[PDB]
């Protein structure tokens, strides 16, 4: 029942339009919250094709329509109130992943070209550009895929003005970002998954990510929650408080268990007390916070 | 040694083997006419070392209107015209020594005075003694190289002979591309299977060296020739002897030289080798040749041109024409219209045609002296017949002289449309090369110089510099640092008094529409673009759509060049082209797997940018924004998180606070860039894994990296910590001097300093609060100087750091390294051109701007792709506007535009209904810019139906009107939505 009510409450706040840039009287550009790509914004010319307009209202459309809603991960958007350009897009990590249940923040500008080129797409949740929390997803916040042309891959695998849309980019980055075991994202170490080393390696890579994101993905988004997904985020993590709580435990007993190991046991006791003070904080902020309307 | 300041463009173009070369080289010119003062103008600023023009006839006034440097006072004075512009030609290149001649010329001269020069070019010269001269030269050893260029009215000739045998060091003049091999077999003949996917693109007969292929030890460093079997593979020769191959493998073409062959010109009279230009009439290049040699005949029989608009003078030419054929090998056909076109303008001279030639020429005199490309063989015949041919049956009295400077340009093309010339108000954007030919062209055209109307606008931001000098004549050394468009426009007015230009400042883009409104392209005429990248070209082109206003667009890269013609109403536009996206380089090959010296040069420029720009600037934000260092260690202890605070704090603690510190700090930098690098580089991924496949995962195109130890004796290492220690003590504000950069004072700084053997909150606090208590916390700490990229300029260093840098990134990378100039052409993207190119594609252009006032019909205009480099010149009819189709029968095209009107308490369901009404279409959403303003699936947009215009778009009293774009349901389902023209709408009536 409790993923019933979180579907049919999430579902009315998965598309919705906020205010980001607001043009005062002189006729300059001012943003209201943070944004990535604020200089090409401000850059941008005002002979826009009809063409990028019409593919970005279908996709509106189609965001509108079907995006991704589940218990085990959602994808919410925000359009600007006035500039189909400007998008913001939360994204909560998959279960059974060292992501789950974190939100993760993305910047999204749509180029002048559009559709010719891909949408920009960079990272936010980087905590201060200090975290690298996949091997596509470097610490500066770019993000490489294949279909937005910043990774290698077959043409069929490449931004298609024709074919690809924004909501495949969205899906993509949910099954191949945000997966089970992420250290073997990198297409090294792969060719090593199975074997003991490789194992290890891919134990401390995830304990690494779960501290990761204990203290950012949610943390400070309950901390500091941005003003376009408050709501959101706090709605989200009132429902699934518990689900945190159980989540965090497992993780503690499960880097604890490899503790002892005579490689990594050093990074193992860091990444613990790391992650034994971070849930201590999240256990304050959850019981801190209060029932949203 | 050649000075790069003013020659990097050309050099970039030619190299330095065609630069020494073109030194100690002597070219005789013949005939001061306006071609031959094209040629000798590019000639000087190509840089011959000596140029000698030669003429015999005095100035008179009809040479005014074909001469851009004579004036007045040379036709009172009656001076030679060799003489009266030797000295404005010597203005253009000091390092030119230009000398006059006068000697006559006729069959009993002695000749042989030509053997020390080195390539002779004739201009206006009669036939015979152009046959018995072209006999002299191509006798001599070495052959002295002939070049005949004339120019008719609207027809022209060109014609070389660079002996019976000449030999060209560079077919074509393009770099060799470097290409991965996957596979050898041992057979005979051996097979080669290209790497996945990357065509190598290559012919049968070049000759492939191989290099870096595993097993084959042998075929290291052998050239072999190739058949062509698949575009990923072809043959090569015995390999069944050799070890088995393994992996890997490196292949880059060589180029080797070309013998062609020319005929003497008495011979080439008789079966011309023409090069084709207008694929729609093959044949017409035999029947300009047959016509211009009646013309020929036709002087030498009566000493005399044509008469225009005389009938016996035509019949006569058409006879002998006539009796030429069918002498002639091939046996054409006369063609009537051009023999008449020709008996119509034989006085005539066209300027565009003259200076198109002219570039064409100099082209040919270059590689006569070099051997760069291959030469023209052997005839070139361009013409203008378009602009004559839509004037119909003028009357002969229309093209008689008057007595004026025009005379020429009214003898070709008649009085009405020179008068239509005089009365343009044409609008050119951008004063580079381009913009300073086409200034000149417009002044010998006379464009816009009637009194009552008239009027050229030039506008261009930048300011001149010294490698602009080569290639945009109008400007001298002491202009240096002076507006571009004021100095043209001052230079202009002395070729033609005149005309009447306006010259602006500013540049053209969307900030600066306000003043480029649409009244003031409305007022213009025509619209002509010398741009240098494509965002301004599109932002042009979108303006000229609005309004419906001609548009000439070109542009040249090195050798090549373009030229395209926009009409309303007739052709598509600029932005209807889409070219395919061009290849980028990965995040993964440029920061860690680097594969051509090329990523190694970006990664160089970015790393400068990163270490001298951005940081910096982010270091100024963030410390202007939070005044109190203290306070910011007040809110990290209270736990407030910054944006960047943490790599801001981390970099106060290093900033250094002398010179030793500096040079330690570019220590440090070389040791992380170049040594700890590499080693967690091959920590992180092994030499010997493997993958699943088997293959390595350092397999080609990833190259295995390489630790580099620090040694000060090393040039290379040194020019790298000098640069680096150079713009470290610039951007952190410290003094230096020459003394501290030597290399003893070098080695005397970083020899005590220790270097860290290869392997947060708290840390930056205490930093902080070490900082306070070091007091290096003043308001000179808290700002840090912020570095501009400043290629031009060779004693910043910058060109120097990203050299060094990207030369030991590639030693680390086994890669082999690039010259200073190569880095700076591609670090500083800087596009190579040259004065010829620029010279003949606005002498194109200048024909197009003829054909366009002129409201000829579709089938005139021509758009013209030309590279001298082969050389081939291609003209294609523009491509025609398309008819697109939505519904019910509605069409529109590029050039169509909707206007509506509305009240005070008109809705957006008015404005739909409105719009439905009138066309028949309901329109389902709208959009201004970028601002939507109704999208029904949008929530929050259905109720928008009611709201009205003034409360949808909150509009601007600056204007009763917003251009909006619509869109419309498809008539089947499932597809996207239909476009639509934009509509004009206004809040009133
Ligand atoms: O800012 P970037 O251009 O991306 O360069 C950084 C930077 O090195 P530099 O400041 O020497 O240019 C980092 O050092 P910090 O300024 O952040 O301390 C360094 O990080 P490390 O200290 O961890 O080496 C990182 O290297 P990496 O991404 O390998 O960790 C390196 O990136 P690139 O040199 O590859 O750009
Ligand atoms: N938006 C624009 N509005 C007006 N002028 C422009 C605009 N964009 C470019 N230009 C002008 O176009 C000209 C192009 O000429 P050119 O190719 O000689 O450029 P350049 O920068 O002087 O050359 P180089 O790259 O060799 O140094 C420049 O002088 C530049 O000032």
């Amino acid at each position: 029942s409790l993923e019933e009510k979180y579907v049919a409450v999430m579902k009315k706040l998965q598309f919705d339009t906020f205010e980001m840039v607001s043009e005062d009287e002189d006729g300059k550009l001012g943003f209201k919250v943070n944004y990535h790509y604020m200089s090409q914004v401000k850059n941008a010319n005002d002979a826009n094709s009809a063409a990028r307009a019409r593919r970005l209202a279908q996709e509106a459309v189609t965001l509108s329509t079907s995006l991704p809603l589940s218990s085990s991960s959602s994808v919410f958007v925000r359009c600007d109130e006035e500039r189909l350009d400007i998008m913001k897009v939360l994204i909560t990590g998959p279960a059974d992943t060292p992501y789950a249940n974190g939100c993760f923040e993305f910047d999204v500008y749509f180029p002048q070209d559009y559709p010719s080129s891909p949408p920009l797409v960079n990272l936010e949740t980087t905590g201060g550009h200090s975290v690298r929390f996949n091997p596509n997803l470097y610490n500066d916040g770019k993000v490489c895929l294949s279909i937005l042309n910043t990774w290698h891959g077959r043409p069929e695998e490449k931004w298609n003005p024709q074919t690809s849309s924004f909501l495949q980019v969205l899906v993509s980055v949910q099954s191949l970002i945000l997966v089970a075991e992420p250290y073997f994202n990198e297409p090294g170490y792969e060719r090593s998954r199975g074997t003991p080393s490789g194992t290890q390696s891919s134990r401390e890579y995830d304990g690494n990510i779960r501290q990761a994101t204990v203290k950012w993905a949610m943390l400070e988004q309950i901390r500091n929650p941005s003003p376009c997904f408050k709501e959101v985020i706090h709605k989200h993590f009132y429902l699934k408080r518990v689900e945190i709580m159980a989540q965090c435990e497992e993780w503690i007993a499960d880097i604890q268990q490899y503790s002892s190991d005579k490689r990594v046991g050093r990074t193992m006791s860091h990444h613990a007390a790391a992650l034994k003070r971070h849930t201590a904080q999240l256990r304050e902020e959850l019981l801190k916070l209060p029932c949203p309307e | 040694e050649i000075d790069d300041a003013l020659y990097s463009r050309q050099r970039y173009v030619l190299g330095d083997t065609a630069m020494q070369k073109m030194a100690k080289s002597h070219v005789f010119l013949s005939g001061m006419g306006g071609l031959g003062l094209e040629i000798a103008k590019n000639l000087v600023l190509a840089g011959i070392k000596a140029v000698t023009i030669h003429d015999t006839e005095k100035c008179q006034a009809w040479d005014l209107g074909t001469n851009f440097f004579l004036s007045e006072d040379d036709v009172v004075n009656k001076r030679n015209r060799a003489e009266a512009v030797l000295k404005h030609i010597a203005e253009l290149n000091p390092y030119v020594h230009v000398t006059s001649s006068s000697v006559p010329f006729n069959e009993t001269t002695d000749l042989s005075f030509l053997d020390k020069y080195q390539c002779v070019v004739l201009t206006e010269m009669k036939l015979p003694l152009q046959k018995k001269i072209n006999d002299f030269c191509r006798s001599q050893c070495p052959p002295i190289k002939f070049i005949s260029a004339d120019v008719h009215g609207i027809w022209s000739r060109l014609f070389c002979d660079f002996g019976d045998e000449f030999e060209v060091l560079d077919t074509t003049g393009e770099e060799p591309k470097e290409i991965f091999i996957s596979n050898i077999t041992q057979a005979n003949p051996g097979i080669v299977t290209c790497l996945e996917n990357h065509p190598h693109k290559l012919e049968t007969g070049q000759f492939l060296t191989f290099r870096e292929i595993n097993g084959m030890t042998g075929l290291n460093g052998s050239i072999q020739q190739i058949t062509v079997i698949s575009p990923f593979s072809f043959s090569i020769g015995d390999t069944t002897e050799l070890e088995p191959y393994l992996h890997g493998g490196i292949a880059v073409q060589v180029k080797t030289p070309k013998t062609v062959f020319f005929e003497s010109l008495e011979r080439q009279l008789k079966h011309p080798k023409c090069l084709i230009v207008d694929f729609s009439n093959p044949e017409a290049p035999l029947e300009i040749h047959t016509a211009m040699l009646a013309l020929d005949q036709f002087q030498e029989k009566y000493s005399r041109k044509p008469n225009v608009g005389c009938q016996q003078d035509s019949e006569e030419l058409l006879k002998l024409a006539t009796s030429i054929s069918e002498t002639l090998e091939e046996k054409p056909d006369v063609n009537a219209d051009i023999v008449h076109w020709l008996s119509w303008t034989a006085q005539g001279f066209l300027s565009p045609l003259a200076a198109a030639v002219g570039g064409v020429a100099s082209q040919e005199v270059l590689k006569a002296v070099t051997g760069k490309f291959s030469p023209l063989c052997q005839w070139l015949y361009l013409e203008a017949a378009d602009i004559v041919e839509s004037l119909g049956k003028p009357e002969c009295e229309e093209f008689l002289p008057r007595g004026d400077r025009y005379d020429a340009l009214r003898a070709c093309i008649g009085d009405t449309l020179c008068q239509k010339l005089q009365n343009l108000n044409i609008f050119l954007v951008g004063c580079g090369a381009i913009g300073c030919e086409m200034l000149k062209n417009f002044a010998l055209l006379g464009v816009g110089t009637s009194k009552e109307k008239g009027m050229i606008t030039v506008t261009d931001p930048d300011l001149i510099e010294k490698s602009n000098l080569n290639r945009q004549f109008l400007f001298r050394p002491h202009h240096i640092q002076k507006p571009k468009s004021y100095t043209a426009a001052d230079a202009t007015l002395k070729i033609n008094s005149q005309i009447k230009i306006d010259a602006h400042l500013n540049k053209v883009c969307p900030t600066t529409e306000t003043i480029y409104n649409d009244e003031f392209y409305t007022k213009q005429d025509v619209i002509i673009t010398a741009l240098d990248n494509v965002e301004a070209r599109r932002y042009v082109d979108s303006r000229c759509l609005a309004n419906l206003r001609p548009l000439l667009d070109s542009g040249t890269m090195g050798t090549k060049g373009h030229t395209e013609v926009i009409v309303p109403h007739l052709t598509e536009s600029y932005n209807s082209h889409r070219d395919p996206p061009e290849e980028e380089i990965p995040f993964s090959t440029l920061k860690s797997f680097p594969a051509a010296i090329e990523h190694t040069i970006q990664w160089a420029r970015d790393k400068f940018e990163s270490s001298f720009s951005h940081k910096p600037s982010l270091f100024n934000k963030f410390w202007q924004t939070y005044s109190s260092a203290e306070e910011v260690l007040q809110k990290i202890q209270s736990g407030h998180s910054l944006e960047g605070c943490f790599q801001v704090i981390k970099l106060l603690s290093r900033r250094p606070r002398n010179w030793s510190q500096c040079v330690e700090l570019a220590r440090l930098k070389f040791e992380k860039y170049f040594n700890h690098k590499a080693l967690q580089l091959l920590h992180c991924f092994p030499l010997d894994i493997r993958l699943k496949d088997g293959s390595l995962f350092w397999q080609s195109p990833k190259r295995p990296p390489s630790p580099i130890k620090f040694d000060l004796n090393e040039p290379l290492h040194l020019s790298f910590l000098q640069n680096a220690a150079k713009l470290y003590a610039t951007v952190y504000c410290i003094p230096f001097a020459e003394e501290d950069l030597s290399a003893d004072a070098l080695l005397n700084i970083l020899s005590e300093v220790k270097i860290q053997e290869f392997k947060d909150e708290r840390n930056a606090i205490f930093q902080l609060e070490k900082a306070i208590l070091s007091n290096e916390a003043t308001k000179s700490d808290l700002q840090m100087a912020v570095l501009s990229f400043e290629k031009d300029d060779d004693h910043n260093g910058h060109i120097d750091f990203i050299t060094a840098a990207s030369n030991l990134r590639a030693k680390m990378y086994s890669i082999e390294p690039a010259d200073r100039f190569k880095t700076k052409r591609i670090a500083g993207k800087i596009i190579p051109a040259i004065a010829t190119t620029t010279a003949t594609v606005s002498g194109l252009v200048a024909l197009e701007m003829i054909k366009v006032t002129g409201g000829y019909p579709f089938e005139a205009y021509k758009n013209c792709f030309l590279n001298l480099a082969i050389p081939i010149v291609v003209f294609t009819e523009t491509t025609e506007v398309r008819k697109t189709k939505i519904r019910n029968g509605i069409s529109f095209t590029i050039w169509d535009r909707w206007t509506v009107h509305g009240k005070e308490d008109f809705t957006l369901l008015d404005f739909i209904n409105a719009v439905k009404e009138k066309y028949g279409i309901e329109p389902t959403m709208v959009v201004q810019g970028v601002k939507m303003l109704y999208v029904p699936v949008m929530p929050g947009h259905a109720k928008r139906l009611k709201l009205t215009m003034h409360k949808l778009v909150k509009p601007t009293t600056e204007k009763k009107y917003v251009d909006l774009t619509v869109s419309f349901a498809p008539d089947i389902d499932g597809d996207e939505d239909l476009p639509g023209p934009p509509v004009r709408y206004y809040f009133s009536h």
